[PDB]
């Protein structure tokens, strides 16, 4: 019994808190880690799925890998036992470890807890690599961007520093940075995340007519239907509140329809891993993936494996550090580091953000020449506006 | 029927007792038509063609009438009534019997009833196509079936329900087809049903006609050690779907010819202005008809049931069966001797009927009688299950250092595996030394060019546990 | 108990829209039994088309524990709002809810089964929140749903 496997399939997960930003990307490091901060888990059906193809999954100091099993062929190419000729999806949680994760990894400071995250391989973003995230908005003028966004513009990549209700026709340099080109998470990816039991709400609620909801995922498969009567006894034009059961479906993204409407759009979960932190989905559709993102090509009544490498990464945060003090400190707006800004005799703070990393190359100095400790990333102090609107960030340093 | 006050309903119904177990190493998929194919919220039978062919996983037959419904209804009962009258033609005596004489080849409603009847568990089922009045059956549409069930890891036993009405040519090629499939994945086996002649009554001793012709089909020699056969076909208790303006009447009297009447079943209705005192005659005959079935629904629910007594290791023969009447052929000795062995090494299993102990299963050979190795079933059907555990076993160890430490963890995986199943009375020896052995390392079955070519190379060596076939008993007169 | 007869006979065709109806509003119908008195019969809110809310001892159960919660979360008020504390809270509404599936209140084969309790940075919480001084916790319940319906169905045997 010959029993050949070939990898298949290569998922990676990066972080600017370890990496940086290197002036072109390529490949990581070799001694590169998250194997303590991010973990990659699969669901029951991606477990039995996986038994059904007789493909492996293995974890990875970087991520995962899939492992199909094949037949030597002589032309080079490797094709399948069988051939894989339908549609399947595979799904994978994603887990945090490392606690003060949200502290040093750019995420919305919104009060969100009915959201999760959403990664497949339908969203296009083939440039420098094979992004699994939504591609980046354009800058464009007139607009209303927070403190934190990241957009595109003339082959690079802005960071927001400060709120702006109206943008301008050229980039204001001393609201932006300039990082290299590359594709990161943000708030694209931020779907409502959704339970068993649904309150569903009619407008125009009309007692001489009926209604069918369906429920459509990824492949476009109607998943679920009911129906719902409106009595006649019900004024006609006002809303109408009903309940809706999704016992019996698998967790992932789903469309939610009234008589050909959309209404709804969300990631339904069952609670098998409540804590979980995002999701991610693989489809096998000749359909709907396009050429660059495919693992299977079909040719002479069979299927032969194509072997890629998909990638997902999250940038760090930036603060501004302000340094205090116990007893008053003798330095001057005339002797300190241009790059400071005297607030009192016990403070003084940068002048623009700083990015967090776990090992800072270089540190500031002092107007005494000395070098002073980094930040820590145990606390963060976001300070709103008079419209309840974040306006800065500091990270404190005792001395 | 809706239900909205809180409280006890009362029904009246006709039906068949119900029949559940649980086993996991008899898992068995069923390719054929259905009649409704209608799963959640998808029709599989929409359109004519670019149907659905999806294996459904079903564990009871109250699922299987959830998805699929019953079968359609005959159309060819035909009921005898018989008066015998006196000198002067005052009727003294009537009596009713019933026949068919052609029975539709969709017979996969009932065969879930006989499975479930014998014991059985969770098994898959594949729709194709939807079942047809005319009775239709086409090759290349059972072969779609097959092709789709390989992607089923569940599964251990292939089931081909109707396949009795199609060619020889036909029937070798489906039967070549599954044994391809199960050399290829190395963990099935096929059963297959003998076909007997079509012609009405039984001619006499015909199994001899049929094992000949069933000799003469060409199947490829490399890969019969992974199926086996039986005959005869079974009566069984169950009954046909029918309509009452369907059934043909006629009439004799006093023995003679046999006439027949211008009124269907329907005419004899009371609520149609009918005689009911016929018509009782009527429905209490056409209840009688006994069911015609293959042999292999049933065997694979005994299979089920006795690998959960006594192990997968033991014979399933010497069994008996349930809900079942008698065989449609009788077998005797001389037949059975050219049955059970023969210079080509196809064996055909019986069923025979022996007074006062039920319809019970005899012979438990492969299509391979002549092989050393692989002469009976359940040594074949051991060794797949242990080959598949052990694959298992020894999948975490891909991409790992190809080493001493690796070979030394995989051989104890591998050992007590076999210990675990020496001690149950599988394997043969004194000691776990005697019973099986295994091989791995660069002394034993590797060298380098295989440590550079990332290969593991395992050799297992088992000793099994065999039959006794034939009792011979010796009298004498005792000297005094 | 003290009660001779109900002043209105209710049959099971009227019990069927007293029961369910599209609008939701339920009747519960008190009824005489020959031989067992007179008994209470139905156990529905007045959102009886609710799938979560339809049944009285559901709501009252909810109303209790969220309220035993509350009382023993109430001694944290002005309290560093940091990890230790989110600790002792869970420790304190996992204990609660521990004693009330031995009991046979909740469904699961284990308390891993039964409940479930979220409390942190990485789980209901933000910076921002630890800054306004607020504490989420999001607690999860399996309860067990009566039996209304029962339906008998007779034959003849086969002889």
């Amino acid at each position: 019994m010959k029993i050949l496997y070939k990898k298949i399939l290569n998922l990676e997960l990066w972080h600017d808190f370890y990496l940086g930003q290197p002036n072109t990307p390529g490949s990581l490091p070799n001694n590169y880690d998250i194997s303590r901060t991010l973990a990659l888990v699969p669901t029951q059906e991606c477990l039995r799925v996986l038994a059904n193809l007789r493909w492996v999954f293995r974890p990875q100091l970087y991520g995962a890998s899939l492992f199909a099993n094949v037949n030597a062929a002589p032309s080079g190419q490797f094709p399948t036992i069988f051939p894989i000729d339908r549609v399947y999806r595979l799904t994978f949680w994603l887990v945090v470890s490392d606690r003060y994760f949200a502290n040093f990894t750019n995420l919305s400071l919104i009060n969100s807890r009915n959201q999760i995250y959403y990664f497949s391989n339908l969203s296009g973003n083939e440039g420098h690599a094979l992004f699994l995230t939504q591609p980046l908005s354009a800058y464009t003028t007139n607009n209303e961007y927070q403190l934190g966004q990241l957009v595109t513009h003339a082959d690079k990549t802005l960071e927001s520093l400060t709120y702006q209700g109206n943008a301008t026709n050229i980039p204001n340099p001393s609201d932006w940075d300039s990082l290299p080109a590359s594709q990161y998470v943000s708030e694209l990816d931020h779907l409502p995340r959704q339970g068993t039991y649904r309150t569903q709400v009619i407008t125009n609620a009309n007692p001489d007519n009926t209604y069918n909801f369906t429920l459509v995922n990824t492949n476009e498969q109607e998943s679920w239907a009911i129906d719902v009567i409106v009595p006649d006894t019900h004024k006609s034009g006002e809303p109408f509140s009903t309940s809706l059961n999704f016992v019996g479906q698998t967790p992932g993204h789903y469309r939610l329809l009234e008589n050909d409407t959309q209404v709804a759009e969300f990631v339904l979960v069952d609670n098998s891993l409540p804590e979980a932190f995002a999701l991610v989905e693989v489809i096998l559709n000749p359909e709907l993936v396009p050429s660059a993102f495919s693992l299977l090509q079909a040719s002479a009544g069979q299927t032969f494996i194509q072997p890629k490498t998909y990638v997902i990464r999250f940038k760090n945060r930036a603060t501004r550090w302000r340094y205090r003090y116990e007893q008053p400190h003798g330095c001057s707006a005339a002797n300190l580091p241009s790059y400071f800004n005297l607030i009192d005799t016990h403070t003084y703070a940068t002048a623009r953000p700083i990015g967090l990393r776990q090992r800072p190359d270089s540190l500031l100095n002092d107007c005494q020449d000395r070098p002073l400790p980094a930040p820590s990333i145990t606390l963060i102090q976001p300070e709103t506006d008079g419209s309840q609107r974040i306006a800065r960030i500091f990270s404190d340093i005792y001395l | 029927s809706t239900y909205k006050t809180p409280g006890v309903y009362i029904e009246e119904i006709s039906k068949f007792p119900p029949s559940i177990a649980q086993v996991e190493t008899a898992i068995p998929a069923f390719i054929g038509y259905t009649q409704i194919a209608k799963v959640g919220v998808e029709n599989f039978h929409t359109d004519a063609d670019n149907l659905i062919l999806r294996p459904v996983r079903i564990t009871s037959l109250l699922e299987y009438e959830q998805f699929f419904g019953k079968a359609i209804n005959e159309t060819t009962i035909q009921v005898v009534i018989q008066d015998t009258t006196d000198s002067r033609g005052n009727l003294t005596e009537r009596k009713a019997s019933a026949r068919i004489t052609s029975p539709s080849p969709h017979n996969l409603y009932y065969s879930m009833q006989a499975y479930f009847a014998n014991g059985g568990g969770p098994c898959y089922i594949v729709s194709v196509g939807p079942m047809s009045n005319t009775g239709t059956i086409q090759l290349e549409a059972l072969q779609n079936g097959l092709a789709e069930v390989a992607k089923e890891d569940e599964v251990t036993l292939l089931v081909f329900p109707e396949s009795q009405s199609l060619s020889d040519e036909n029937y070798a090629a489906l039967m070549s087809a599954a044994l391809e499939q199960c050399a290829n994945l190395q963990d099935r086996f096929t059963v297959m049903d003998l076909k007997l002649p079509a012609t009405r009554p039984i001619p006499a001793n015909a199994i001899v006609g049929a094992s000949n012709a069933f000799r003469d089909l060409s199947l490829p020699q490399d890969n019969l050690k992974y199926g086996a056969c039986y005959a005869p076909d079974i009566e069984t208790i169950f009954n046909y779907f029918y309509q009452e303006d369907a059934v043909t009447i006629f009439r004799s009297v006093n023995g003679g010819a046999e006439e027949q009447d211008t009124l269907t079943m329907a005419g004899y209705n009371p609520a149609n202005g009918g005689d009911g005192i016929q018509y009782a005659l009527i429905e209490s005959a056409i209840d009688q008809l006994p069911l015609i079935l293959p042999p292999s629904p049933l065997v694979v629910g005994q299979y089920a049931r006795t690998d959960n007594t006594r192990g997968v290791w033991k014979a399933p023969a010497n069994v008996a069966l349930s809900s079942v009447i008698k065989p449609v052929l009788k077998i005797t000795n001389e037949q059975q001797n050219n049955l059970n062995v023969h210079p080509t090494g196809k064996s055909i299993n019986a069923i025979r009927a022996f007074t006062g102990k039920g319809t019970l299963i005899w012979g438990a050979r492969t299509l391979a009688g002549n092989d050393n190795e692989w002469r009976y079933v359940s040594v074949r059907r051991f060794f797949n299950m242990a080959e598949e555990s052990i694959k298992k076993g020894s999948e975490p160890f891909v991409f790992e250092p190809n080493d001493a430490n690796t070979w030394t963890k995989v051989k104890a995986m591998i050992e007590n595996f076999l210990t675990l199943q020496w001690r149950a009375g599988a394997l043969a020896g004194a000691k776990p030394e005697q019973a099986f052995y295994v091989k791995i390392g660069l002394n034993e079955t590797m060298t380098a060019l295989d440590i550079l070519e990332g290969r593991m190379i395992v050799e297992i060596g088992m000793a099994v546990v065999r039959p006794a076939e034939f009792i011979i008993l010796k009298f004498s007169h005792k000297m005094q």
